[PDB]
């Protein structure tokens, strides 16, 4: 746990400007951009950022399940066409049987997880044989061979609040390209390589205003 | 912020959210039983 | 066929009001387009209004001599579809608003002015009070036993 | 030393009296003027307010019922 | 104790000392102890009564379905003509139960008060624990100890889900529900509630 309180230990979002004195920037990712000052309390504080969090990893195995099979289709052997249309790709099973297993899961799951949140450690998955001591938990990292087994989240690879700060960057860019991959699928009817690709050929004019 | 929850809390904003879920509820039942006169399961 | 009323699943009126409905929609829907949208709705309200007809044709409606449903709430469970079970659906639902609402005011009594958490609600003990409706026969029970539900003599201030 | 009349303080009191808006209610003792030549010594408190916005008056003993 | 909410705090309405206790009242009925107390004989009824029924339901088909045997279904055994017309067996029935659930309900009400059969003085009854009877009940000497009515308890809850379930499944279908095991076995993602509606 390291602060990066103000000073040039934190670079504004927006050069020359104080930022909001309740934006401490001890959540890596911050530079005190919150105009809207929803972050004024504290529970609030944590609970959006533990939203923040979860929509940034779900983002990125979105924008991955987007992006690969596209590109493995374009080039690679298997033809993976236009995944926006694969929602109503037909299976062995009926869309809601897929849907009732999902929820069903899934809450059990994000139940267990909404338990953890409410009463940290009382619900945790870390056997103990004797004498060796586990460890504890910081919420929206769990640690313990379960989920962090490379032993990368605890120290000796880069100081703890680095690698959470590229999590949040990336997740926050991630979350940036699923909206931006939907509204193009809304506006145009490709998928994001073929728009890349496009844009490639003639930058001066194939682009949004090229009609 | 919590100042905004109270006032959030006050009875007209509440009434008026409840009673549009609760039309948005009693058309959507119309809607999938049409005329729906009598009680046609027992 | 109490006092007569045939069910139109039988009567004929009911097929003439059936069909002079029907005939007054479609004389109205060749004023457009085969295909318009408009049109397209209006054939659906046909369709919507003949599968009516068909429905109240299915249930038992006894009906009148001029071409209409009419109820029989004389008590006899045959033709119960219409007042008994609604009856006893709507009273559940009643006795669950009723209930709720007379514990939450019977809790958030114990306050400085109760007044402020009268006009603007305890959203959160509103939200953990609210679901208990499924107690409100079997709980409201149990008081009258204990005589926990009415007062004798305590009229103004409390 | 000479006992003073009235309830100690705080003591719930049950109104007796028939003509006030308080008529078989639960009020709270404030005070009580020790001098015997008043004529309404009691004054109580109420959570309800009447129809003419106050909420304080005056009683003798004879109207109060101690209750607990 | 096992507070199907592993962070969870357990109410002070279900401590742990009646069985099966898992602080499982996320509306606060019982929170009155005659009351919980009540809810505590109806549930003990409820499930003996569902296990019975869940029996009575299952073993029947499986019996007829393995040849062994020939018995209409629970629902289709009422149009059958047996030795006794309906109503005949239905007022015995009637009166029996009035005799037997009311000495029961005057138990409830008094501890250890109707335990003689007052027909003979000897042969009575050893004083009880109300909701688990006396010697005429568990012939077999069985102890009453823990373990057992957790189970007793556990099985009830199940057996009464599974008799809601047997009913609301004929409901839908009206079929024997053995089937509906056999078709489900036969493609379990094919033969759901989702395909029969
Ligand atoms: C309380 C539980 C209970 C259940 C689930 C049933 C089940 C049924 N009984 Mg029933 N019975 C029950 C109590 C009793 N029955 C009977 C004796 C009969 C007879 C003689 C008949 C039924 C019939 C019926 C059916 C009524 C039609 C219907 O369901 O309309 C929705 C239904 C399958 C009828 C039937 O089997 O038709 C299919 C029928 O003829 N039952 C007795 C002894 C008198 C009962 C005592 O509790
Ligand atoms: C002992 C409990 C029990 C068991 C073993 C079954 C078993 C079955 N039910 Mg069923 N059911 C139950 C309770 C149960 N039900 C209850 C309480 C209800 C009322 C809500 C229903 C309502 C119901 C319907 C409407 C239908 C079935 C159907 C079926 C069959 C196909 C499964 C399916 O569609 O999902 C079952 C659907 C449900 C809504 C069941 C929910 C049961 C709840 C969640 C408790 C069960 C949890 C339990 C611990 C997990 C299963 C235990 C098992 C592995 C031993 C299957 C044989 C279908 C059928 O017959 O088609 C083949 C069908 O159409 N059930
Ligand atoms: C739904 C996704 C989501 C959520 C819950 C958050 C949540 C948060 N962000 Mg955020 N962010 C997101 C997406 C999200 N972000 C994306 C996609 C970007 C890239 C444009 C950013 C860029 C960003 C910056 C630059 C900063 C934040 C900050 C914050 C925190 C301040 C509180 C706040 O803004 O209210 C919660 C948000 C809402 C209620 C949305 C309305 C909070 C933890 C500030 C912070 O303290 O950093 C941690 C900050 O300086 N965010
Ligand atoms: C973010 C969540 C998400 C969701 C909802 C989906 C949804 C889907 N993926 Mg998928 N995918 C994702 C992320 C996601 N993907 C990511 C991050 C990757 C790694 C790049 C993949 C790699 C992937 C492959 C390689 C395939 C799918 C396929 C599918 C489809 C059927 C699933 C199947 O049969 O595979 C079952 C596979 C299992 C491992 C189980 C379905 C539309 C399949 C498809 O397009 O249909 C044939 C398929 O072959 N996905
Ligand atoms: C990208 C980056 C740079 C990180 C970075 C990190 N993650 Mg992470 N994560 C990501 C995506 C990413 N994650 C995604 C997409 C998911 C969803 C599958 C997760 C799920 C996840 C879990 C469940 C955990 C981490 C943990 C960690 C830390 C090790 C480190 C801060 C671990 C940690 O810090 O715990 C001590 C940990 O427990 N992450
Ligand atoms: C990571 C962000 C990102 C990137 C790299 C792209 C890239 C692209 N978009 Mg796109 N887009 C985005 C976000 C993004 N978009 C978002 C958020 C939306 C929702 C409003 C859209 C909606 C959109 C439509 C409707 C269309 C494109 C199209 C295109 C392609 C042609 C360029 C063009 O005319 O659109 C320019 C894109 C915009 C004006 C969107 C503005 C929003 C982004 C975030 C601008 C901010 C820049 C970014 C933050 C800085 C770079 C970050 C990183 C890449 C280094 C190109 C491949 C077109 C296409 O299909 O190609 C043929 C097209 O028709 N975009
Ligand atoms: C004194 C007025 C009165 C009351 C209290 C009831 C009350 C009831 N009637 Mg009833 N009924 C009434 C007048 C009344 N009805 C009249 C005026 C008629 C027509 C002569 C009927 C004909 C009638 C029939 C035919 C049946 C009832 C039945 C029932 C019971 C269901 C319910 C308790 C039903 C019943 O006995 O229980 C199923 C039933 O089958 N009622
Ligand atoms: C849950 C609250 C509640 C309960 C249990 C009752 C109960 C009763 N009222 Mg009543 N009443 C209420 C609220 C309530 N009232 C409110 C808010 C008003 C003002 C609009 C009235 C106005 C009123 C009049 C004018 C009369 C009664 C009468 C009666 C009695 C006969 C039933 C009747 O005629 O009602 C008829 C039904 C109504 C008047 C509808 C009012 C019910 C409201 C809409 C429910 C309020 C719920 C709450 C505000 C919403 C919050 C929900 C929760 C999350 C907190 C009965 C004791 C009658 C009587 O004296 O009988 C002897 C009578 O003449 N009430
Ligand atoms: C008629 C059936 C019945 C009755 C009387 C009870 C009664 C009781 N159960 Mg119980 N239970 C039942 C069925 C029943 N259960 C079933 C079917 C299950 C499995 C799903 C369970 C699972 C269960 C657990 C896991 C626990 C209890 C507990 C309890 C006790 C405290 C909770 C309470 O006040 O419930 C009172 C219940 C009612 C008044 C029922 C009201 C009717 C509702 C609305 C029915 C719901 C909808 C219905 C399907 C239609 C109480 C003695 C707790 C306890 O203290 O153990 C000792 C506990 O830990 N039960
Ligand atoms: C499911 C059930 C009750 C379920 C109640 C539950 C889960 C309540 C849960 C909660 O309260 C708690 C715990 C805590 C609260 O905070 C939350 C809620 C959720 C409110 C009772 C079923 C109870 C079911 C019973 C008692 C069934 C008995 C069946 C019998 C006797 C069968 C008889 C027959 O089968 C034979 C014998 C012969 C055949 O031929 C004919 C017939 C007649 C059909």
């Amino acid at each position: 746990t390291v602060c990066e309180p103000l000073g040039p230990d934190r670079p504004v979002w927006f050069p020359g400007t104080a930022p909001p004195p309740w934006l401490d920037g001890s959540l890596p990712g911050d530079f005190g951009f919150d105009p809207l000052g929803f972050g004024s309390e504290p529970e609030s504080l944590r609970w959006f950022a533990q939203a923040e969090l979860m929509h940034g990893r779900w983002a990125m195995l979105a924008v991955a399940g987007i992006l690969i099979p596209e590109i493995l289709q374009k080039w690679g052997f298997m033809e993976e066409f236009s995944w926006y249309t694969a929602g109503e790709r037909e299976y062995f099973a009926d869309p809601w049987t897929l849907f009732v297993t999902q929820m069903a899961l899934m809450g059990w799951v994000e139940g267990r997880r909404w338990m953890d949140y409410l009463n940290p450690g009382s619900v945790d998955i870390e056997p103990r044989f004797p004498n060796r001591k586990n460890p504890t938990p910081d919420v929206g990292y769990p640690g313990g061979l379960w989920f962090d087994w490379g032993n990368w989240g605890r120290g000796s690879p880069e100081p703890v609040m680095v690698l959470r700060t590229k999590e949040i960057k990336n997740g926050r860019l991630a979350m940036l390209a699923f909206v931006g991959f939907w509204f193009q699928v809304v506006y145009t009817g490709q998928g994001p390589l073929d728009n890349l690709f496009a844009h490639l050929a003639d930058p001066g004019h194939c682009n949004i205003f090229s009609a | 912020m919590r100042d905004i929850k109270t006032y959030l809390s006050v009875a007209p904003v509440l009434s008026t959210l409840w009673f549009g879920a609760l039309a948005g509820l009693l058309i959507e039942i119309n809607r999938l039983f049409p005329d729906a006169l009598s009680f046609p399961f027992f | 066929d109490i006092a007569g009323l045939t069910p139109c699943k039988e009567s004929k009126a009911f097929a003439k009001r059936e069909k002079q409905s029907v005939k007054k929609l479609n004389s109205s829907l060749k004023k457009y387009a085969p295909d318009s949208a408009p049109a397209l709705a209006i054939q659906a309200t046909i369709d919507k209004t003949k599968r009516r007809f068909e429905n109240y044709g299915k249930f038992g409606l006894l009906c009148g001599s001029d071409g209409l449903p009419h109820l029989i709430v004389s008590g006899d469970q045959r033709h119960w579809g219409e007042f008994i079970t609604p009856g006893v659906l709507f009273l559940y639902i009643a006795g669950w608003i009723g209930w709720v609402g007379r514990s939450y005011l019977i809790a958030v009594s114990g306050e400085k002015k109760p007044a402020m958490r009268e006009i603007i609600i305890d959203v959160e003990l509103a939200a953990r009070i609210i679901p208990r409706g499924f107690i409100w026969p079997v709980a409201a029970y149990r008081e009258l036993i204990n005589g926990d539900l009415v007062v004798d003599d305590a009229d103004i201030g409390y | 030393k000479p006992p003073p009349r009235g309830p100690k303080r705080g003591t719930k009191v049950k109104i007796l009296r028939r003509e006030s808006y308080w008529y078989n209610g639960t009020g709270s003792v404030v005070t009580v003027d020790q001098d015997p030549n008043t004529r309404y010594p009691v004054v109580v408190r109420f959570a309800k307010v009447n129809y003419a916005g106050v909420s304080t008056n005056n009683y003798a003993l004879d109207e109060i019922k101690e209750v607990a | 104790k096992g507070s199907w909410l592993p962070g969870l705090q357990s109410p002070a309405y279900l401590d742990g000392s009646l069985a099966g206790d898992n602080g499982f009242d996320p509306l606060a009925l019982a929170e009155d102890p005659e009351d919980l107390r009540w809810f505590v004989q109806a549930e003990l009824v409820n499930g003996r009564w569902a296990m019975l029924g869940v029996a009575g339901m299952l073993i029947p088909e499986v019996l007829t379905k393995a040849g062994l045997l020939n018995a209409p279904e629970w629902y289709d055994a009422g149009k059958e003509t047996y030795f006794a017309s309906s109503s005949t067996l239905f007022v015995i029935e009637f009166i029996l139960f009035h005799y037997v659930e009311i000495r029961r309900w005057q138990d409830i009400k008094n501890p250890g008060s109707v335990n003689q059969d007052p027909i003979f003085k000897s042969y009575s009854l050893p004083p009880h624990e109300c909701g688990y009877p006396g010697s005429v009940f568990n012939p077999l000497n069985f102890a009453p100890t823990l373990e057992n009515k957790e189970k007793e308890l556990a099985n009830g809850r199940l057996a009464m889900l599974a008799f809601l379930g047997f009913l609301v499944q004929h409901n839908v279908t009206g079929k024997g529900p053995f089937e509906n095991l056999q078709q489900h076995l036969a493609d379990p993602w094919h033969n759901t509630i989702i395909q029969t509606i």
